[PDB]
């Protein structure tokens, strides 16, 4: 069984699984970090009672959600019902199969990339529609179409916000995408771009300020299905702010990993700051803003990223 | 292939239709007005349509991989245009009496009219594809304008659910097509095949599914049973619209493919259209023998026409005056339609209520309206083939093309369903002269091109010759 | 290595599919579902064409196919809820009313 | 070649461990510890307005990967797509579509 | 390759199956969707990359969106549709079925005899369907925006509440 | 010539009016029968809901919903129902359910002596202590006709102010929490964590202090009082400061805020709106300057 590309195969393999656990491992750990750095923002400590520093809390919620009774509702779809967090975390997950963390450590080299990324959030929208369904609840039912209406809002511009960096890079491929950034990094040129992605992602991932609660029906392990799901989604998302945006792994001095992870765990700390930082808007405002500003600057981000593209091919 | 100015020149009608679409949605954006905008939608049309003297000075190209513009694309365009003015000039004395939005109408007969003049130009599967759904989609929209009125939600379902079942029949057919051939345009569907062997089994196939789809949309047996039902529930402009240019211009590129492909020589689809035309025309004919409703009986009438066109279209590479009696039969068929629906149009508006029936009452005509029951007599004289009529004119050419490629069955159809047709349009013409128990400028509009359409139908029933001269000078690519 | 053949087969079996479903149900819902099967199979048929010949026509025929289906799903869902709204049912039979 | 097949297979392994650790997971839960209103049309209005933009945002996305190929007669082409887009797009904020309230 | 395209092919085969004859509106929807999902399936294993991300991205994931949002505003509870079951009297679809099985016959034999070198799975990417559709497709990419923006007037000027 | 006159303490179901004098105070015998009953109607109450015992009409319009907003509610404010009528998202017509929270404090004031009822008052609107002390013991001052000296008067005002600033901390943490931003709250209480600092050494409790008394106060200020106060009024400006700039001044807020629930001077009088609410519609009536008590001339 000794072979070259049998040992190669192996380790590609391996290579992915660690690249799985360590992502399923930091949004839980992205969970417990919250706790802290909103402590950390509101002057006070948050959870560092249970283990060293409170970094055997996460353990403790987990024990407590894998114990806690299973309960489903008596008249609800105990399929769809089931079904909801499988989409609220696998979607995201998906969705980061294709982050390039460091030059040769990636999942699928896929040539559609962040084609990949709309497909599983266009998938990942079922999760809040099934959760209000199947819950039996029509405040849950009500809820989930607001929540919805919202993510559809904000889908519809996800991808023409990325579409300035794709016409930059010429490709849908990521490592494309962050070789094109080796010299000037994606925010520079497509600012309007990235800032109209920041708020689409924000609105995709159900976060601060974007957030007849389609969850109250959820207890146990499902209810930590979805937050787990949630915290991978911040993941996933600050992940492809950096390779998007921000030149993936590339930096002078550090190891490329390490810039990677720096980047994105500025981007995690800047998901809670936002949380900590500013107040909800009214459902309209939110959804005027959608359609009336940030599709039209995409649009018009995407124009003017074209002139300037066949402009500077002489 | 990529874009020319000359080519822009050739582009010019679909440019300015689309132009217009683009004008008056911002001038709705801007303020609702239904006066405004219905001039705005004319006012592009006719622009389209004296466009079209450009176009004809640009010469016949090939404009796209998708389009060819020729004499051809510039008759079906000028026909296509003149139904759509003339569905605007009759919709806005019966949207005056409709309490919801009016301006959406016009948008939809320009997005329509634009859907017809693709297919006016259409060289392509694409193309032809793109065109009939650019026509169909909008007409949804207009079967059910008044969607509060029972019958017109219920055309309007019934047209939305049968003609994207057409719509997935004709892309199966296309696709096996595409599958046997691989390529899209007309010329090269069949070219693949040698020595006798055009009869493929799976071009074949494609053929017939994209002739199930094509014969849904020009009313054709046995894919005719929506037509008095969706005819009798729209409005009576849409019914005018549905009725002119939607079969004109899906007959136009049905003609341009069955002209250009080799397998439109094949001896197996010829049998089958005439199957499909001989029944079309006994039971168009037979079905309208005891209507009551203009409306229904029109369509019925749609269904015979439509076969007798389809028996001149079966004629097509053995004669030589097939499409020539085709764009006169056509035009013929829209002027005679135009006044009829025309006159049905102006008697129904106002639109008075979604809850009050629009039933015609056309008996005793001739003692209120002593004009309209004029122009309605001389259209139903018309549409029976009757001679000092062009849609004799029309059938003439029918007959002298069905005899002269010796399609003796097709031409005793015809003889048939003339007489049975003779029977109920003289039944509805001297109903209007029996006995039974407006006042503003857009009415004497619509009144003026109902009775202009009968002039016409009058003096080229009698002195057919400019037509057929400009009928022959629309000579497509050979 | 797969045969044009299967998928044109593939393709034609969700054809009919789609359109027994069409017909035999009364639900104006399932109605618009098994239209949007037939579509999505056509559409099928046309990138496994394109893809024996190695042409972007299929898949460009694709585009323009789910663009119609997407309008025509909009369209075809807007008057089913004009239906419910103004009959309180689905039942495609009982819309009925025009005949003879 | 033997890196893109080892990479079929890491993305294999990456979406049936993934799917198995939240089907385990949901296992876990269930089999650990002990027992013991008309929705408005504007809904509709939204999630159509999101299909049609998203099939004019596909035909964007088709274009973007291909802006240097198709030159300058693309660009006119796009800008003439999003012109129409934003028209239509200006229409339906002006005539009160986009409006969630009245 | 060719086991990925049977294995999808047959998924959604079964799951369009499934589709016609349910009951549950939501249930149905979801295998539609599951059925949406291997078509994407078979478009990757042919090589049409563009198109099965099209498939997931707009028909799995936006017009059943949009399929399933109308069914919660029905609000369906299978009112008269679960409670007579008519589609599954072997009265009412024993025609239908024939129908199409009669038509299915037709157009496989066809199929059957049409030249087939087979698929060779080639890649055929987005950027060479980007091509093609602003170059010899650009007036289908115009007049599809014109055909997107009918469809949105009707539906809106029919789906309005007021 | 009432619209409704229902019951608005008590459910519908109860037996005697108890402010009568021949009412009992005291609690009767708990019953779990009665306890699973009205649980009975708490669940059917969904089902047998009639619009028209609540003062409503038109009882589904065919699109007018109803909507229940308690009585579980999570916030300081208390738990209250409101039943809304609903036309998709505006609100045709709502009645408050209230009632879930007396406690028979007017009851228990002809239960209790002039001096052991001081506790009671405390507990009338818990987040203002001193403040809801001191109508109560000025009003049995009154009776007795005492006359309080300037010093009493000095305290009284002071305990007042401090636990007005008190309240209004926590009102307006808990507005900028119901906008949405989460933060500025525990700042806030921080700075109540000051205040009761002080309160605690002048009084030894912190919400309910009871500490006023029918001529005076309980005790003498505590050495060492003034220390506090001094930090507490340093703490306090710069903190207030950064709460306007940070949540106050947001426009998400403003959006949020500005406009909501509109009304007039008309609207404030006939309802008998007193407070900042009847005074941002430019009328001028606080009672520490028109009705003066305690020595509020003196400030
Ligand atoms: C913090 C310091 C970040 C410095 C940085 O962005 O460095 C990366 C890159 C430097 O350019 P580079 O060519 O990579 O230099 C090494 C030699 N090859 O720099 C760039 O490519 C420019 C990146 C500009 C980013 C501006 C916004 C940063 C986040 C706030
Ligand atoms: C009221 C009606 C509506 C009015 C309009 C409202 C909307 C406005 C939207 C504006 C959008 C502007 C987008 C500008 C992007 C321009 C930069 C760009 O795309 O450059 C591309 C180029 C890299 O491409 P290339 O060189 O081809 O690389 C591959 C090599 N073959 O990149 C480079 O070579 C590097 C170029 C760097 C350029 C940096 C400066 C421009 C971008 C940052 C703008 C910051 C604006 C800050 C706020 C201003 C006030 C709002
Ligand atoms: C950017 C590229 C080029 C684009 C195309 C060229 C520019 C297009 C500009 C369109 C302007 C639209 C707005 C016009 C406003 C007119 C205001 C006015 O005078 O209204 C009077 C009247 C209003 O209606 P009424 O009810 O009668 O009012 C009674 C109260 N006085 O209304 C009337 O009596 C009707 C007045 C009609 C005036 C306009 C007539 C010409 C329209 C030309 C464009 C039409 C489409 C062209 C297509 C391409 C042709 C090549
Ligand atoms: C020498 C023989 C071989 C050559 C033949 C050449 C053709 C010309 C000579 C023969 C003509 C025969 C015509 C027979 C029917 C005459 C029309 C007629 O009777 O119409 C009146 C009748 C309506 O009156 P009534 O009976 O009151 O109806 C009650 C309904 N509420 O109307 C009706 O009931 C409906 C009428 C429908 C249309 C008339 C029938 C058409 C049949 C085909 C005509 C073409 C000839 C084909 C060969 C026929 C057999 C010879
Ligand atoms: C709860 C579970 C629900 C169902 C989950 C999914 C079911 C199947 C799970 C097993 C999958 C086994 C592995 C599948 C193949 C993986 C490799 C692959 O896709 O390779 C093909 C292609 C490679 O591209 P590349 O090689 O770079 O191209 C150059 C030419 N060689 O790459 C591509 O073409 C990439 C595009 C295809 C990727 C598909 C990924 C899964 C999509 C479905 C997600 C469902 C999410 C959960 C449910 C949502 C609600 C329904
Ligand atoms: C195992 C028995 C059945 C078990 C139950 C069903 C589980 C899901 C099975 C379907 C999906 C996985 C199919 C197996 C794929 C394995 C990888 C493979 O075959 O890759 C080949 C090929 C790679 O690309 P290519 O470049 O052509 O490779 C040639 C080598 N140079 O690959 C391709 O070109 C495309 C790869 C497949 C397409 C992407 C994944 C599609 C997922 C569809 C899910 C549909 C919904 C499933 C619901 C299940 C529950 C009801
Ligand atoms: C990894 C990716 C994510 C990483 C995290 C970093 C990015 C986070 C992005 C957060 C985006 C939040 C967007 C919130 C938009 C809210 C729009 C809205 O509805 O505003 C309403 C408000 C008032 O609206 P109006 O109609 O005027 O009502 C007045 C009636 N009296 O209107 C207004 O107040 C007008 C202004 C509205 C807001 C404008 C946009 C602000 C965006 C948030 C600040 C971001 C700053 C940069 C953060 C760091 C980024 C790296
Ligand atoms: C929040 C970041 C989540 C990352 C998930 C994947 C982690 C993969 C770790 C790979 C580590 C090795 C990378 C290659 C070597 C270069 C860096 C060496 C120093 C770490
Ligand atoms: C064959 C071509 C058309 C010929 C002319 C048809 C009739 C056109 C309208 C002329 C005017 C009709 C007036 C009829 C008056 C009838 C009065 C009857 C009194 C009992
Ligand atoms: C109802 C219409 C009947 C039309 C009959 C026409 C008969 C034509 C026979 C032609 C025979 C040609 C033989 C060579
Ligand atoms: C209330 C209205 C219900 C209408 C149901 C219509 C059902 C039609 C079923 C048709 C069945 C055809 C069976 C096959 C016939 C022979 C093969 C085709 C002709 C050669």
């Amino acid at each position: 069984w000794i072979s070259p590309e049998l040992i190669e195969i192996l380790l590609t393999i391996l290579k992915a699984v660690v690249i799985l656990l360590v992502v399923v491992t930091c949004g839980a750990f992205m969970s417990f970090g919250e706790r802290r750095l909103l402590g950390l923002f509101q002057n006070r400590y948050g959870p560092n009672r249970v283990g060293w520093g409170g970094s055997l809390q996460l353990v403790a919620d987990m024990i407590k959600m894998f114990f806690k009774e299973d309960w489903i509702p008596k008249f609800s779809d105990r399929v769809i019902f089931t079904l909801a967090p499988m989409i609220a975390f696998t979607s995201l997950l998906l969705a980061f199969a294709i982050v390039p963390v460091s030059p040769g450590w990636v999942v699928a080299d896929l040539n559609i990339g962040i084609l990949f990324f709309l497909m599983m959030a266009g998938l990942a929208v079922y999760a809040v529609l099934f959760a209000g369904w199947s819950s039996n609840n029509k405040y849950s039912l009500l809820g989930a179409m607001r929540a919805s209406a919202q993510t559809l809002s904000y889908e519809v511009f996800l991808g023409l916000s990325l579409m300035g960096v794709v016409a930059q890079a010429g490709s849908f491929n990521m490592t494309d995408i962050v070789n094109s950034q080796a010299h000037v990094w994606n925010v520079i040129p497509q600012f309007f771009g990235f800032i109209t992605f920041a708020i689409a992602g924000v609105a995709v991932c159900h976060r601060h300020p974007f957030d007849d609660g389609y969850h109250i029906e959820y207890s146990g392990m499902k209810f930590g299905l979805f937050f787990v799901g949630e915290y991978i989604g911040i993941v996933t998302i600050s992940a492809l702010m950096v390779t998007l945006f921000f030149g993936g792994w590339q930096g002078p001095l550090l190891p490329p990993f390490i810039w990677f992870a720096l980047k994105t765990a500025f981007f995690m700390m800047m998901f809670i700051l936002i949380r900590a930082s500013l107040p909800r808007p009214r459902y309209d405002q939110v959804m005027s803003f959608g359609w009336k500003i940030c599709l039209p600057l995409t649009l018009i981000n995407l124009l003017v990223t074209a002139a300037v593209i066949l402009w500077q091919a002489q | 292939m990529t874009i020319t100015p000359q080519n822009l020149i050739a582009l010019l009608p679909l440019l300015i239709v689309g132009l217009t679409v683009v004008v008056v949605m911002l001038s709705i954006a801007w303020r609702r007005n239904h006066f405004l905008n219905a001039t705005l939608s004319v006012i592009g049309l006719n622009a389209a349509l004296v466009s079209l003297w450009f176009v004809g000075q640009a010469g016949a190209m090939d404009v796209t991989p998708l389009m060819r513009v020729d004499g051809f694309a510039m008759l079906y365009t000028g026909l296509v245009l003149l139904a759509s003015l003339a569905t605007c000039t009759f919709a806005y004395p019966w949207l005056e009496g409709y309490n919801d939005n009016k301006d959406e109408f016009y948008l939809l007969v320009l997005i329509a009219a634009l859907g017809g003049i693709l297919l006016a130009n259409a060289n392509h599967l694409a193309s032809l594809f793109l065109g009939i759904e650019l026509i169909s989609l909008p007409l949804f929209g207009l079967v059910g304008y008044a969607f509060r009125q029972k019958r017109s939600l219920e055309a309007s379902i019934k047209y939305t659910i049968l003609s994207a079942a057409a719509s997935s029949f004709l892309l199966f057919g296309m696709a096996l097509v595409y599958a046997q051939s691989g390529d899209l345009s007309f010329v090269a569907l069949g070219k693949n095949l040698g020595d006798g062997m055009l009869n493929e089994p799976l071009l074949l196939a494609g053929f017939g599914l994209m002739i199930v789809g094509l014969g849904f949309k020009l009313s054709l047996v046995p894919f005719h049973l929506w037509t008095p039902d969706v005819y009798q529930g729209a409005p009576a402009p849409v019914s005018t619209f549905l009725a002119t240019a939607s079969k004109i211009a899906i007959f136009g590129v049905v003609m341009r493919l069955f002209l250009y492909a080799p397998v439109g020589d094949s001896e197996a689809i010829r049998v089958v259209l005439a199957i499909i035309a001989f029944a079309s025309i006994i039971f168009g004919n037979l079905m309208a023998l005891s209507q009551t409703n203009i409306k229904r009986l029109l369509g019925y009438s749609s269904i015979s026409h439509l076969g007798y066109l389809l028996v001149a279209l079966i004629a097509l590479q053995t004669g030589e005056m097939s499409m020539e009696a085709v764009g006169v039969y056509l035009a013929g068929y829209l002027f005679s339609s135009l006044g009829a629906f025309g006159v049905v149009s102006l008697m129904s508006s106002p639109y008075r209520g979604p809850d009050a029936d629009s039933l015609f009452s056309y008996r005793g005509l001739f003692w209120h309206r002593p004009i309209l029951a004029a122009v309605m007599t001389v259209m139903m004289l018309s549409l029976a083939g009757i001679p000092m009529t062009l849609g004799f004119i029309g059938k003439f050419y029918v007959l002298a093309v069905g005899v002269q490629a010796h399609l003796w069955w097709l031409v005793g159809a015809v003889v048939v369903g003339s007489a049975i047709g003779l029977y109920y349009y003289l039944r509805v013409a001297v109903s209007l002269y029996l006995h039974a128990p407006p006042s503003n400028w857009q009415y004497s509009a619509g009144g003026i091109v109902v009775l202009i359409s009968a002039l016409l139908v009058l003096v080229l029933g009698v002195w057919p010759q400019p037509l057929i001269s400009i009928v022959r000078l629309a000579m497509p690519l050979m | 290595m797969i045969p044009l053949q299967h998928g044109l087969i593939l393709a034609a079996i969700l054809f009919v599919l789609g359109l027994t479903g069409l017909v035999i149900r009364r639900n104006l819902l399932f109605m618009l579902i098994g239209l949007e099967i037939m579509i999505n199979a056509s559409a099928l048929a046309f990138v496994v064409a394109g893809s024996y010949w190695g042409q972007t026509d299929g898949q460009v025929m694709y585009i323009l196919a789910i663009s119609l289906a997407a309008a025509e799903a909009s369209i075809g869902l807007a008057l089913l809820l004009q239906l419910h709204r103004r009959r309180q049912n689905l039942n495609i039979d009982s819309v009925s009313e025009m005949r003879g | 070649s033997t890196e893109v097949i080892a990479h079929h297979w890491a993305f294999a392994i990456f979406l049936i461990v993934a799917i198995g650790l939240c089907c385990l997971m949901l296992v876990g839960g269930w089999f650990l510890g002990g027992r013991a209103l008309r929705l408005s049309a504007k809904f509709y209005l939204v999630a159509m307005f999101f299909v049609i933009f998203d099939v004019e945002a596909l035909y964007l996305f088709a274009w973007s990967t291909s802006i240097r190929e198709s030159g300058w007669v693309g660009f006119v082409e796009a800008a003439i797509f999003i012109f129409v887009l934003l028209a239509g797009l200006v229409y339906l904020v002006r005539i009160g579509a986009l409006d969630w309230t009245p | 390759m060719e086991f990925a395209f049977y294995i999808c092919g047959l998924i959604a085969i079964l799951a369009t199956l499934r589709v016609i004859t349910h009951t549950n509106p939501v249930h149905a929807l979801l295998y539609l969707i599951i059925s949406l999902l291997a078509i994407s399936g078979v478009f990757f294993s042919l090589g049409a990359y563009f198109a099965g991300a099209l498939e997931i991205i707009v028909y799995a994931g936006a017009i059943m969106v949009l399929f399933v949002f109308v069914v919660m505003m029905l609000n369906l509870g299978g009112s008269e549709i679960e409670q007579e079951r008519q589609w599954l009297k072997p009265q009412v679809w024993i025609g239908p079925a024939i129908l199409s099985a009669i038509m299915l016959v037709v157009i496989v034999y066809a199929i059957l005899g049409v030249n087939d070198q087979g698929i060779d799975g080639t890649p055929i990417s987005a950027k060479a369907v980007g091509i093609t559709l602003f170059g010899p497709y650009v007036l289908a990419v115009e007049l599809a925006s014109m055909l997107l923006l009918a469809g949105l007037v009707v539906a809106f000027h029919v789906g309005r509440e007021e | 010539g009432h619209p409704n006159l229902r019951r608005i303490m008590m459910p519908q179901t109860w037996k005697g009016h108890p402010l009568r004098k021949d009412y009992p105070a005291r609690a009767t015998e708990f019953s779990p029968f009665e306890l699973t009953k009205a649980k009975q109607d708490l669940e059917m109450e969904a089902l047998t809901f009639k619009p028209e015992e609540w003062g409503m009409k038109r009882g589904t319009n065919e699109d007018f919903m109803f909507l229940n907003l308690g009585p579980n509610h999570p916030s300081a404010h208390g738990a209250f129902r409101i039943v809304l009528q609903l036309d998709g998202e505006e609100i045709v017509d709502c009645v408050p359910d209230i009632g879930y929270h007396h406690r028979g404090a007017e009851k228990m004031g002809e239960r209790q002596s002039w001096h052991s009822y001081i506790p009671y008052t405390d507990r009338i609107e818990y987040l203002g202590g001193c403040v809801n002390e001191m109508p109560y013991v000025l009003a049995v001052e009154k009776l007795a006709g005492i006359t309080v000296p300037d010093r009493v008067n000095v305290i009284r005002v002071m305990l007042s102010e401090l636990f007005r600033i008190n309240s209004h901390l926590l009102y307006i943490s808990t507005f900028i929490q119901d906008v949405g931003a989460m933060t500025p709250v525990f700042f806030a209480f921080t700075d109540r964590q000051k205040i009761y600092d002080l309160v605690e050494a002048i009084t030894g409790f912190r919400m309910h202090p009871a500490w006023f008394r029918i001529g005076g106060v309980a005790h003498d200020l505590p050495r060492g009082w003034d220390r506090l106060l001094r930090e507490f009024l340093d703490w306090m400006p710069k903190r207030l400061a950064s709460y306007e700039k940070a949540a106050l001044q947001n426009t998400i807020l403003k959006g949020r805020s500005q406009g909501v629930a509109a009304y007039g001077a008309k609207e404030a009088l006939e309802w008998g709106t007193t407070g900042a609410g009847l005074r941002a519609t430019g009328i001028d009536f606080d009672v520490r300057k028109a009705r003066p008590y305690s020595g509020y001339e003196n400030f």
